This record gives C-alpha cells, sequence and structure tokens, in this order.
C-alpha cells in the first residue's frame, strides 16, 4: 500500500502540521485520542487510511510523522495540548538552544547532536511500511533551522533512501513583509544545497495570503491559525489520490514528471480558488469554470509574483468533489484561448488534470465554507526569476560590506560559501532566461 | 596613495600528481587566471595585478624565484630605505606551495633570504660612518586572538605559553607588552631564531595534513637609520625608522568537509574571523586609495590592530596567494582565488572552444 | 531549558533588581515566601529560566548580589521580597569605591571578585543549558563600572559562547551625580565594547521626561523609574518563558541587531505607558503601540534617533494579536520614515510575539533599537574627558591605586573610533 512520511521542521512547520493533522483526523473519522469509534460501529473499512496513520491492535491510530524544532516551546504545546494522546512521544525537542536565525547553527553547531535521532525514527517509520512513495518536508526559508537543518537532512536522506520523491512545502520570503534582517542569506544558502537533492519545492509566501484572507474571506486582522488551514488544504488535495477513490488518480511521482522539465527549475507555486466565506457561499454557483479561472488570476496566487511578467511551463490541476471531466476540458480550453496567459513554445500540452470524489471537509471553528467542489493548482512559471533576483540584490547590498557574517563564521562557515551560493543563483537566473527564449532555426 | 599589490603563484604539478595523472584546471591567458571545472560548467576568471605562472619551465613568462622577488619584494626594500613601512602577507592552503615561495629550500631560495641578503648588501653599500644602520627583529604568533612569543625558551607543562597583550601608545601606535627584540647583523643569525620559533608555532594534524598551521605568524624587522648634519649642531639626532612585516597567514578551512569538534573547531573559527577582518581592511584600503575615504576596522582583530601602522598612510602592502592547478582541489583553489581579489571576478561558459575541431573558421573566412 | 544568571552590582543595580524580582515573581505567581499562589499553569513550565527550586515547593531566584557597602543589601533583606533570595549569595564587603573605577577594578573589587565567581560557577553548573548572563549596574560610579566590567571580563573568558547582556544607566547630559563621571564611564566602555554582546543604554533624564510628559507623574521617585526598566528586562526574555507564534531569544536578537561586532549599544523603550485618567480615552491596538514605540519621547537613552539612522531595530509584542497588523505596521515605518533607516539593510526590523500578556494589560510591546544617535553619548563624554585629562583634574586618585596615564588614552581612542564607525553609516554615496 501507499505510505508517506510528513516531516515538519521548525516553527513554521509545526504550526502548519498542527493544522494538517487536525484535518486528516476529521476526514478519516479519528478522534484526538487516536481512536476511531466508527469502525467498531461499522465492522470494517480502511478509512483509517494507512497512508498517514498507522494502526495498533488496540484500535488506536498513530500518525506517520516526525517533527522537530531545535527549541522546546512549540512542541511542548503539542505534548500538553488536545492532540497529546495521538502522537508518538518520540518528538524531538533536543533544542536546548535555538539556531538564532543562523544557517550555520542549524547546519553545523546545533545542526548535529540532533540528526542521528531524526534519521532513526524515520527509519523505524519506513520499516513499518509496505512501500513508500516519498517525503513531505514542511519548513521555512529565513530561519536557521528551516534553512540549515532542512538542508543537512535532505542531504542524508538522498544517501540512505535515494530515489524517493522529496516534496518540500516552504514559506518563501516576501519582498516587503519580513520578520528578520538576515532572511536573504539563509535562503540563498539552503537553496544552493537543496537544489541538487529535492525534486519539487512548492513555494508559498505569507504576504499573498494576508491579501487573500482580506479580499475573499473578509478577515481584516488574521493570524497564523488561519494561514495554516489553507496550507492544510493544498496538501490534502496533493495527497487525496492516495487515500480516497477517484477517476483520474495522481501519484506523487506524477508531479515530479510533469512540473519539472529541467532538474534545476523545480520551484512551482500553488493556490486554491474557492476560498470564500460562509455568506458568499451563497450568491455564487462555484462551477468548475468559475473556480478554474480563479486559479489563474494573479491576485489569487499564494505567492507574490505576477505570472503575466513570465510564461507558463506546466500546470497541474487537482479537482475534488462533484466534478465532471467535460467541465474541466471545456475550461482548460478557455484558458488557452485567453492571450494574457502565455505558454512556452516547447510545451504545447501544458496542462495536467486530476479528479477526486471526496470533497473537502470543514475544520470547525474555521473561516472557509462548505462547498461541493474544490480545486488546487500547481504551476511552474518563469516569473519567479524576478523573486530570486530580489533576494540576490538584498544579498549583495549587505554582503558588499560583510554585514552579519561574523555570526556565521562564529559557527564554522567560511567566507567563500556565500559566493559559492550566490554564483549558483546567478546560474539559476540564467536557466530561467534560457528556457523562456522561444526557439528559432 | 597606498595601493595593495595582490599576486598569485600557480604551483606546478608534483610527482604524485603527474603519476596519478591529475588533470589541469587552472589555466592562464596572460592577464587572467581561469578555472574550468572538468564538468565544463561555470568558468571562473580572475584578473589580479601580477600573475606568476610557475607551471612549466619553458612557457613564456615563467615565474622563477628571482623573478617573483624582483617583482614584489625588492620595491618594499627600496621603500624601507626611504623611511616608510612595508607589509608582505602570505596566504595559501597546505600543499599549494607557500613555503617554497616565502622561504625556499637549500637551493632555489625565496623572498625571506633574498630580501634579507639584498637588504644587508645595500646597507653595506650605504655605510660611510656618516650614515649608520641598526637592525632589530622579533617573531610572534596569534592563536585564538591571544598573542604568544615564539623566541622564548619554554619547557614542557600544561598551559605554558603565557599570553601577552596589546597596548596603544599615543604616538608610536599599538604594540605588544613584554615582547622580546633581538639585534642582528646577517642572515645566519636570523635562521637560528626562525628555526626556534617555527618549532613552537602551534600545529595539529587534520584531514588536510598531519602538520598544518593553526596560528598566524608575524616576523617583524625594524630598521633604524641614523644620519648626521655637518652644521656641528645635530649630533646623531637625525633618526628615521622603518618596519618590514612578513606575515604567514593560516588557511580558511571549511568545517563542513571536515567533521571536527573542540579545539580544532575553535581554531578554525578564530582563523576565519581574522581572515574576514583582514579582507575588510584590504578592501577598505583599496577604496581609500581610489578616493572614497572610509573607516578601516583595525580594532576587530589582534593582527590588524598590531599591524595598523604597517597597512595605512605612506606604506606599501603586498599579498602573495599560492594556488595549485590540480583538479583535486577545486574548492580550495577557488576559495583562495575568491579570497585574494580586489576587483570583481567574472564567470561565463566556455565549453564552446570545441565548435568544430579547433574551430577552423579560417575556412569560413 | 534556557536559563539566565542575574548579577546585581552597585546601588543602582540592586535598587533596580529588587523591582525586577518584584515584577517577574508577580508574573509567575510566586509570593514573598517563595511559594506558588498562581492560577495558570504556564507560570511553572519555564520557571527554571530565572528561578531554581527548593524543597517544599519553594522557588529561590538565581540572583547574585554584589556591592562594596552593606547599606544596599540590608534594604533588600528588610524589604518586600528579601526572604526569597539566597543568603549565601549576598556578597559584600565594606569601604566602597569612592566613585573610583580604580578601587572597584584593581584594588578593592579584586579582593571580592573571587567570592563572586564562586557563586557564579556554582549556579551555572547547576543549570541544564545556560543561555547567557544578565548584569544590572551603573556608569558614573566605581563599583558598577569597575566591579561590573571586571566580572564581565572573567565570565567572558570562562563562558565566551554565552550571551552577556548588560543593562547600564549611562551618564546624563545636563546634570551630573558625580564629578569624575566621564573618567569612569570611558574606562567602562573600553571594557564593555570588547567583551559584551548586547548592552542596553539607559539615561535617567529620559526617564524623567517620560514620567513628566506621558505618565503625568508630578513627584517621581527611583522606585518608579526602575518600575520602567523592569518592564524592558521582562519583555526581552519573555519568549524564553511563555509560548507564542513567532518566538525569539537573546541570541536571535543579537544576530539581527548587531551587524558588526562593536555596534551593540541599544535604545530601549516600552509600551503602552499612560496616565491613570487617560486610560479610558485610548484604544489599545497594535498601531497605537507602534506609534508610541518609535516616538522619540519614549526612548530611555536621551538621544534623538531623528539625528541619525537606524541600522536595525526590534519589536517584541505580548498578547493576542494578528500577525498581519505587526508586519504591515512595521513596514509602514520603513516606507514613510525612509531617511531614518539604512539603505543597505532592506528590512531593518525584527518581530516577535508572545501569547501571554502582563498582569493587567491585554497587550504590551517592548522596543530595542540600534541607532547612530548613540554617537552623541560617547562624543559628549570624550569632550568632558579630554577637558579634564588635558590638565589632570582628578587623575591623581586613579594613578595612586595602580593605574597609568596610558590606560586613559586607550579608552579615549577606542571610544572615538566607535564614534566614527557609527558616523560612517550616517552618510550615503
Ligand atoms: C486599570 C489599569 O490600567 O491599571 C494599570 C494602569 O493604570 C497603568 C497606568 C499601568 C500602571 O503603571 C504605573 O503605575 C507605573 C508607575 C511607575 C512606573 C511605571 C508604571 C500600573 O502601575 C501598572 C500595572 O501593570 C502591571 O502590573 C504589569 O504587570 C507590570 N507589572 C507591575 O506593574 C507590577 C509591579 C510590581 C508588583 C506587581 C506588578 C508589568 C510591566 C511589564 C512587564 C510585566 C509586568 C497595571 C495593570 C496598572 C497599574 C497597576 C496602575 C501602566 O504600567 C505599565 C508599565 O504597564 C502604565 O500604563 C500601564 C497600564 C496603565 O497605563
Ligand atoms: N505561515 C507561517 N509561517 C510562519 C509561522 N511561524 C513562523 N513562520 C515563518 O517563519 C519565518 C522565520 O523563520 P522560523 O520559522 O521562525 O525559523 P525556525 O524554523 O523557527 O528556526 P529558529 O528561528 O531557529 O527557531 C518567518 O518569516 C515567518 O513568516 C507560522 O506559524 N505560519
Ligand atoms: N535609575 C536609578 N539609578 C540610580 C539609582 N541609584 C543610583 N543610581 C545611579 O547610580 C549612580 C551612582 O553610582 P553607584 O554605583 O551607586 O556608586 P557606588 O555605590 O559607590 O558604586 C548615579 O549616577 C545614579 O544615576 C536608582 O535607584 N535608580
Ligand atoms: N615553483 C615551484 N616549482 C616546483 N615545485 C614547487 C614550486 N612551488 C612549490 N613547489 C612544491 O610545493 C611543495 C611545498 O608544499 P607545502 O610546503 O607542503 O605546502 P605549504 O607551503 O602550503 O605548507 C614542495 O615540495 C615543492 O615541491
Ligand atoms: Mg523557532
Amino acid at each position: 500500500m501507499r505510505e508517506c512520511i510528513s516531516i515538519h521542521v521548525g516553527q513554521a512547520g509545526v504550526q502548519i502540521g498542527n493544522a494538517c493533522w487536525e484535518l486528516y483526523c476529521l476526514e478519516h473519522g479519528i478522534q484526538p485520542d487516536g481512536q476511531m469509534p466508527s469502525d467498531k460501529t461499522i465492522g470494517g473499512g480502511d478509512d483509517s487510511f494507512n497512508t498517514f496513520f498507522s494502526e495498533t491492535g488496540a484500535g488506536k491510530h498513530v500518525p506517520r510523522a516526525v517533527f522537530v524544532d531545535l527549541e522546546p516551546t512549540v512542541i511542548d504545546e503539542v505534548r500538553t495540548g488536545t492532540y497529546r494522546q495521538l502522537f508518538h512521544p518520540e518528538q524531538l525537542i533536543t533544542g536546548k538552544e535555538d539556531a538564532a536565525n543562523n544557517y550555520a547553527r542549524g547546519h553545523y553547531t546545533i545542526g548535529k547532536e540532533i540528526i542521528d535521532l531524526v534519521l532513526d525514527r524515520i527509519r523505524k517509520l519506513a520499516d513499518q511500511c509496505t512501500g513508500l512513495q516519498g517525503f513531505l518536508v514542511f519548513h521555512s526559508f529565513g530561519g536557521g533551522t528551516g534553512s540549515g537543518f532542512t538542508s543537512l537532512l535532505m542531504e542524508r536522506l538522498s544517501v540512505d533512501y535515494g530515489k524517493k520523491s522529496k516534496l518540500e512545502f516552504s514559506i518563501y520570503p516576501a519582498p516587503q513583509v519580513s520578520t528578520a534582517v538576515v532572511e536573504p542569506y539563509n535562503s540563498i544558502l539552503t537553496t544552493h544545497t537543496t537544489l541538487e537533492h529535492s525534486d519539487c519545492a512548492f513555494m508559498v509566501d505569507n504576504e499573498a495570503i494576508y491579501d487573500i484572507c482580506r479580499r475573499n474571506l473578509d478577515i481584516e486582522r488574521p493570524t497564523y491559525t488561519n494561514l495554516n488551514r489553507l496550507i492544510s488544504q493544498i496538501v490534502s488535495s496533493i495527497t487525496a489520490s492516495l487515500r480516497f477513490d477517484g477517476a483520474l488518480n495522481v501519484d506523487l511521482t506524477e508531479f515530479q514528471t510533469n512540473l519539472v522539465p529541467y532538474p534545476r527549475i523545480h520551484f512551482p507555486l500553488a493556490t486554491y480558488a474557492p476560498v470564500i466565506s460562509a455568506e458568499k457561499a451563497y450568491h455564487e454557483q462555484l462551477s468548475v469554470a468559475e473556480i478554474t479561472n480563479a486559479c489563474f488570476e494573479p491576485a489569487n496566487q499564494m505567492v507574490k509574483c505576477d505570472p503575466r511578467h513570465g510564461k507558463y511551463m506546466a500546470c497541474c490541476l487537482l479537482y475534488r468533489g462533484d466534478v465532471v471531466p467535460k467541465d474541466v476540458n471545456a475550461a482548460i480550453a478557455t484558458i488557452k484561448t485567453k492571450r494574457s496567459i502565455q505558454f512556452v513554445d516547447w510545451c504545447p500540452t501544458g496542462f495536467k488534470v486530476g479528479i477526486n470524489y471526496q470533497p473537502p471537509t470543514v475544520v470547525p471553528g474555521g473561516d472557509l465554507a462548505k462547498v461541493q467542489r474544490a480545486v488546487c493548482m500547481l504551476s511552474n512559471t518563469t516569473a519567479i526569476a524576478e523573486a530570486w533576483a530580489r533576494l540576490d540584490h538584498k544579498f549583495d547590498l549587505m554582503y558588499a560590506k560583510r554585514a552579519f557574517v561574523h555570526w556565521y563564521v562564529g559557527e564554522g562557515m567560511e567566507e567563500g560559501e556565500f559566493s559559492e551560493a550566490r554564483e549558483d543563483m546567478a546560474a539559476l537566473e540564467k536557466d530561467y532566461e534560457e528556457v523562456g527564449v522561444d526557439s528559432v532555426e | 596613495n597606498s595601493q595593495v599589490t595582490v599576486a598569485v603563484r600557480v604551483r606546478p604539478f608534483s610527482k604524485r600528481e603527474k603519476t596519478e595523472k591529475a588533470s589541469q584546471v587552472v589555466f592562464t591567458n596572460g592577464e587572467e587566471i581561469t578555472v574550468e571545472h572538468p564538468d565544463m560548467k561555470q568558468v571562473y576568471s580572475f584578473i589580479y595585478d601580477v600573475s606568476f605562472w610557475s607551471f612549466d619551465e619553458c612557457h613564456p613568462g615563467y615565474a622563477s624565484q628571482t623573478t617573483v622577488y624582483e617583482t614584489l619584494a625588492a620595491p618594499l626594500l627600496d621603500r624601507a630605505f626611504e623611511g616608510y613601512n612595508t607589509c608582505l602577507f602570505a596566504y595559501g592552503q597546505t600543499g599549494s606551495g607557500k613555503s617554497y615561495t616565502m622561504m625556499g629550500l637549500n637551493e632555489e631560495p625565496g623572498i625571506i633570504p633574498r630580501f634579507c641578503e639584498d637588504l644587508f648588501a645595500q646597507i653595506a653599500k650605504k655605510q660611510t660612518s656618516e650614515v649608520s644602520y641598526h637592525l632589530e627583529m622579533s617573531f610572534f604568533e596569534v592563536y585564538n586572538e591571544k598573542i604568544h612569543d615564539l623566541l622564548v625558551c619554554k619547557g614542557e607543562n600544561g598551559q605554558r605559553k603565557q599570553p601577552l597583550r596589546a597596548r596603544e601608545h599615543p604616538v608610536s601606535g599599538p604594540y605588544v607588552e613584554g615582547l622580546s627584540m633581538n639585534v642582528v647583523s646577517s642572515y645566519s643569525d636570523i635562521q637560528s631564531w626562525l628555526e626556534l620559533g617555527n618549532k613552537q608555532r602551534a600545529t595539529a594534524a587534520t584531514g588536510m595534513n598531519d602538520k598544518s598551521s593553526r596560528s598566524h605568524s608575524v616576523f617583524t624587522l625594524v630598521m633604524t637609520q641614523t644620519k648626521t648634519e655637518v652644521v656641528e649642531g645635530e649630533e646623531h639626532d637625525h633618526r628615521i625608522t622603518s618596519r618590514i612585516n612578513l606575515v604567514d597567514l593560516a588557511g580558511s578551512e571549511r568545517c563542513s568537509t571536515a567533521h571536527s569538534s573542540g579545539q580544532r573547531l575553535k581554531e578554525g573559527v578564530s582563523i576565519n574571523k581574522s581572515l574576514l577582518t583582514l579582507g575588510k581592511v584590504i578592501s577598505a584600503l583599496s577604496e581609500q586609495a581610489n578616493g572614497k575615504r572610509v573607516f578601516i576596522p583595525y580594532r576587530e582583530s589582534t593582527l590588524t590592530w598590531l599591524l595598523k601602522e604597517s597597512l595605512g598612510g605612506n606604506s606599501k602592502t603586498a599579498m602573495i596567494a599560492t594556488v595549485s592547478p590540480a583538479a583535486s582541489n577545486i574548492e580550495e583553489t577557488l576559495s583562495t582565488l575568491r579570497y585574494a581579489t580586489q576587483a570583481r571576478l567574472i564567470v561565463n561558459i566556455a565549453k564552446v572552444n570545441e565548435d568544430m575541431n579547433a574551430k577552423l573558421i579560417r575556412e569560413l573566412k | 531549558m534556557r536559563e539566565i544568571v542575574h548579577i546585581q552590582a552597585g546601588q543602582c543595580g540592586n535598587q533596580i533588581g529588587a523591582k525586577f524580582w518584584e515584577v517577574i515573581s508577580d508574573e509567575h505567581g510566586i509570593d514573598p515566601t517563595g511559594s506558588y499562589h498562581g492560577d495558570s499553569d504556564l507560570q511553572l513550565e519555564r520557571i527554571n529560566v530565572y528561578y531554581n527550586e527548593a524543597t517544599g515547593n519553594k522557588y529561590v531566584p538565581r540572583a547574585i548580589l554584589v556591592d562594596l557597602e552593606p547599606g544596599t543589601m540590608d534594604s533588600v533583606r528588610s524589604g518586600p521580597f528579601g526572604q526569597i533570595f539566597r543568603p549565601d549569595n549576598f556578597v559584600f564587603g565594606q569601604s566602597g569605591a569612592g566613585n573610583n573605577w580604580a578601587k572597584g577594578h584593581y584594588t578593592e573589587g579584586a579582593e571580592l571578585v573571587d567570592s563572586v565567581l564562586d557563586v557564579v560557577r556554582k549556579e551555572s553548573e547547576s543549570c541544564d543549558c545556560l543561555q547567557g548572563f544578565q548584569l544590572t549596574h551603573s556608569l558614573g560610579g566605581g563599583t558598577g563600572s569597575g566591579m561590573g566590567t571586571l566580572l564581565i571580563s572573567k565570565i567572558r573568558e570562562e563562558y565566551p559562547d554565552r550571551i552577556m547582556n548588560t543593562f547600564s544607566v549611562m551618564p546624563s547630559p545636563k546634570v551630573s551625580d558625580t564629578v569624575v563621571e566621564p573618567y569612569n564611564a570611558t574606562l567602562s566602555v573600553h571594557q564593555l565594547v570588547e567583551n559584551t554582546d548586547e548592552t542596553y543604554c539607559i539615561d535617567n533624564e529620559a526617564l524623567y521626561d517620560i514620567c513628566f510628559r506621558t505618565l503625568k507623574l508630578t513627584t517621581p521617585t527611583y522606585g518608579d523609574l526602575n518600575h520602567l526598566v523592569s518592564a524592558t528586562m521582562s519583555g526581552v526574555t519573555t519568549c524564553l518563558r511563555f509560548p507564542g507564534q513567532l518566538n525569539a531569544d537573546l541570541r536571535k536578537l543579537a544576530v539581527n541587531m548587531v551587524p558588526f561586532p562593536r555596534l551593540h549599544f541599544f535604545m530601549p523603550g516600552f509600551a503602552p505607558l499612560t496616565s491613570r485618567g487617560s486610560q479610558q480615552y485610548r484604544a489599545l491596538t497594535v498601531p497605537e503601540l507602534t506609534q508610541q514605540m518609535f516616538d522619540s519621547k519614549n526612548m530611555m537613552a536621551a538621544c534623538d534617533p531623528r539625528h541619525g539612522r537606524y541600522l536595525t531595530v526590534a519589536a517584541i509584542f505580548r498578547g493576542r494579536m494578528s500577525m498581519k497588523e505587526v508586519d504591515e505596521q512595521m513596514l509602514n515605518v520603513q516606507n514613510k520614515n525612509s531617511s531614518y533607516f539604512v539603505e543597505w539593510i532592506p528590512n531593518n526590523v525584527k518581530t516577535a510575539v508572545c501569547d501571554i500578556p502582563p498582569r493587567g494589560l491585554k497587550m504590551s510591546a517592548t522596543f530595542i533599537g540600534n541607532s547612530t544617535a548613540i554617537q552623541e553619548l560617547f562624543k559628549r563624554i570624550s569632550e568632558q574627558f579630554t577637558a579634564m585629562f588635558r590638565r589632570k583634574a582628578f587623575l591623581h586618585w586613579y594613578t595612586g591605586e595602580g593605574m597609568d596615564e596610558m590606560e586613559f588614552t586607550e579608552a579615549e581612542s577606542n571610544m572615538n573610533d566607535l564614534v566614527s564607525e557609527y558616523q560612517q553609516y550616517q552618510d550615503a554615496t
């Protein structure tokens, strides 16, 4: 059977993970105590789907997850919260010191002393599987942990496991909003390392969702307990085809093939169209077309990057609920007719489609409404080169004076590693340009 | 102005490398050192002030020991005999050919002995009994930002290397409290001091070599020149002094490709910090020479603090980097090429020298 | 478990620390007997940060008290919260320093420092994971400036990879409280610059202007001024004790705040501060906190940042808030007041949020800024310094205790260089 390991690293990972397993438990009928009263009421069924939850003989269902912070605060919310009786107590809080938003701290100094435990519990989880399909790493650029520890880990797994899909779900740093001075360095450092080991890194920025919740959900002052519920849904659609029935099922090695033309341009975006409040759940039809067109609106992207400044290479559309295929085909044609959406000449197909019959579920206490159908888009565009350039210019402005560097050297980093990582992102800026040049003869 | 002469020595292939047939990655086109990875991907190009192509003895521009000396060091001697200060830094990884360039062997001698003997020869030529000279030298090290004396008789016990401290004299600038100084008249009485110091200099076995350098080293030669005026009034009062500093620097050493812990880690961090501050100083001095006045962070390291008066004002500074051309050490050579550089390094792609079998565009033309 | 050591030296540190432990204890629900009488369970999970435990569910603070006169200590003992401290940590001699930095550094303090370190080496080894140190002292005097910087040098050699956070009341511009004030401060800055990682510069005249304008206090005493400093001390390290959305610590702030190793003198502040009558007329929101934070009239440093540029600042929040409000508001400052910020640091702001506010306030905010306007404090002292040293006004009381004139000139240059290093970034090309 199909089995995936969800890893959450740092604070941006955990607070997302707490929202995900909140949702995974509801879709499958699991209480926070790991129990499933419906199955003993039913007498059958594998709704306790062994993709995300392992099962013991006593009826308790235990999630396939490991998450670690290198500080004990955020996990300790889980070891004393409402989901304590769900998880395995082997959660890593060997975080007596934090990474101080330093790569050099999550990659070396405190980058070790914690990793041998992490690889062991994973190896235990993998030894309980009848077949793996890949990993799901939830982290954040900008920190030391989500940047450094994520890189060291991705290096080791590429040795022990090798050819297994590794899908990252990371918080991309925003152009204006930012909660740290040294974000540009930490992003360029792990981006250099994770490039040769990852397979597809799904980008999200916190600045776009602030506007989505404003314009669509009509929330005027949201916090991270809202941004992380939407991110919980993007993942469910990706991993829905491994749990529930469907017409056109999509495995995890299918994103790796259709959305990654060349091995270094595996940075796609994401979004979720029918993000509406309960009130606006009326007054609208929410058909396949109205939902599918919204995914191509530049204002409904979960990353701050205008795709109209670039060209599309590949787009995977994952539908859920009461959806009929002809409605998808009619809609995808309407998009290729519109001229503001330019595709590369070397990809005349462009689109992938996936359809499922299990609609999304409503986390109670939430802001999203109940719908019959829901859509998740994943796109690879040349516009994101603009965002790589913003980081490189911030890098150069404050590296020309060697600012904040003595905090990284103080941990074991060399002065040259900054250059070695700035040159690889100047080659990436060209590869995104070379791809976008239409061919000639 | 006071510019900084950066130079590079490309060592030739050794016997081990020729037997293993280690291929060449560092090439020259005259005014450029180029690095072409065996994958034929991003090709790096560096433009320095002086390039020393010691690669093959029959290539044009072959950089002999005498060539290197006359190119870099002798102007520092001519400057010292004017009443100004000079500093020569030596940087390189282990096995790159740094000691060959600075000291030399029993034969093919290097900058240290060449400079010393030429200095003494010019002193002899300028001796008159109207003009007199006096030479006094010292030799010390820097280890985890602590100063140690290398010319002190020490026994064997725990924590014996007593640390000295830096102090700032209002006129003469910074100096070391308690550092010894010894008078000299030739090179045969320098060699026995240097051989005493280089045995007390800190070393430790690591993944690069079983005897690597883990502390910065400073050899300072202080010249005093006395003159007398014929007015029957200035009795041996015209004094002018100069300082020649020769600084052996330790390598960066990445702690990623060398799993270490404890004292070696601390040593690496300290060395790294020192090198970073030195780079900031040299770049700021270059900007100062090019006109834009700036602030030199001398005070962020013992080395720069002690060498303050020898890297500023009316002075001369040279930095000799040493790099190996083998493909077995891309990361270190590129690290040493990216370090020693004041201008901007350029990168391109140049696998298209195989357009059509030695292009042969002669036909097209 | 992150842990902090508190060292209180002089009459200013102890009279501040006595409110500090009276502010942290009232948070974690500890009463003067060391016993717990709280309501919430989050008060105990991270009690190990500042307090150690005792036998009968009693809690003894990890405080170390230092002085050269017993008057300070008897006030703490015969006081509100004196029965909680460890009596074996009340270290003191007699015959104070006479406002002589020499006496506290070389002559008298050296006969007492070895007893102080015996306590520090004891408390630290009793901890699981030490995060840093915490010193409250004063410049302008002998003990705080001499004994403090002496303990800094010794602890730094023993624990160089830990933080050394130092709260220090700097000398005021208009009216002094000692005559040899610049002699003692310049020699302290020579030690703090090289050895500390973050120091928070406080000026009493700034605190008087706060009590008069904002709080409308007519007769403020020293028990009130320190009731403001205790707030800043508590806000900085709150994210080590209580949970939150975007957490932080002492080291995360030092990284973002210290671009170069020497520029770690900060301009602190605290919100929301108001009068007892005008509390009914103010809406307590995140923007109303930000406008108060970045106001020149709520800085405790007595230096106008509008005469300089911010290299990098920090803003620690506490309460149930929304993270869009924080990011949007701290952005609006950089875009509006673009000239008071550095061009080669794109986002000059660090942010942190905790979910547990103060005893009776829905929210609060703590501010840390590193600005070039601290240039004026050191430039001012040097003019006072050379005006005295040029004629040796009082230099014979310092040389008589084992010091030279050369040591006075070192402290002046290192101060004047730092003055320039800050000025190097008040200029654009
Ligand atoms: C109904 C009401 O508004 O009561 C407030 C109050 O009137 C005001 C004036 C309080 C009051 O402030 C003062 O009276 C004061 C006097 C001198 C110096 C500084 C403050 C208050 O004392 C302050 C006190 O706040 C706290 O207790 C915090 O926990 C504070 N700790 C202590 O005050 C404290 C000290 C010793 C023993 C027990 C508690 C604190 C500050 C920072 C971090 C942690 C805790 C509170 C609610 C008030 C009073 C009591 C009037 C304010 O104080 C602070 C720093 O929050 C001033 O603005 C706030 C809130 C109000 O405006
Ligand atoms: N979407 C989202 N982002 C978060 C959340 N928490 C933190 N972040 C992001 O994380 C970024 C900073 O990196 P951190 O996640 O704090 O780094 P870290 O993994 O915690 O590593 P340390 O800082 O050493 O603890 C900020 O830009 C935030 O936007 C969250 O709950 N949701
Ligand atoms: N904020 C504050 N500052 C104080 C207090 N008491 C003394 N000071 C400051 O401390 C300085 C006196 O130095 P001090 O250390 O007490 O002298 P010492 O006792 O001989 O070491 C003065 O400049 C005061 O500004 C106080 O209660 N609060
Ligand atoms: N110009 C040169 N010609 C030939 N060999 C050289 C030259 N320069 C250096 N070498 C070789 O380099 C070696 C010195 O390397 P080593 O001293 O171990 O490195 P380091 O100088 O960094 O300590 C010598 O054995 C010598 O054969
Ligand atoms: Mg964190």
